[PDB]
């Protein structure tokens, strides 16, 4: 399991 | 609140994971994000995100809007320990007031003013 990055 | 994320993965493992993520990306801040339990809204694929420090709540609210395919006009609402946090407030304050000893901040969403 992983993180999703969020950006703008 | 219950987070599902709480009851699948025990406290001492989501310690030393958001150490790891906190040391590999040290000027973003992990959240668990989970739809409130009685809510009629969109569910979110994944719950772990890495968030910039630096973005508001507002700009959050406009990234999980996009991603549970919401328009503008329809309502969201954010809950960290059942409040709504501020919208100026950055992810970096939000999560150095309410992160907790897991090294992680979590958040809920809900089409509802009030958590439940």
């Amino acid at each position: 399991s992983s993180f999703e990055e969020l950006d703008l | 609140m219950k987070f599902v994320y709480k009851e699948e993965h025990p406290f001492e493992k989501r310690r030393s994971e958001g150490e790891k993520i906190r040391k590999k990306y040290p000027d973003r801040v992990p959240v668990i994000v989970e739809k409130a339990p009685k809510a009629r809204i969109g569910d979110l694929d994944k719950k772990k995100y890495l968030v910039p420090s630096d973005l508001t709540v507002g700009q959050f609210y406009f990234l999980i809007r996009k991603r549970i395919h919401l328009r503008a006009e329809d309502a969201l609402f954010f809950f960290v320990n059942n409040v709504i946090p501020p919208t100026s407030a950055t992810m970096g304050q939000l999560y150095q007031e309410h992160h907790e000893e897991d090294f992680f901040l979590y958040i809920a969403y809900s089409d509802e003013s009030v958590y439940g």
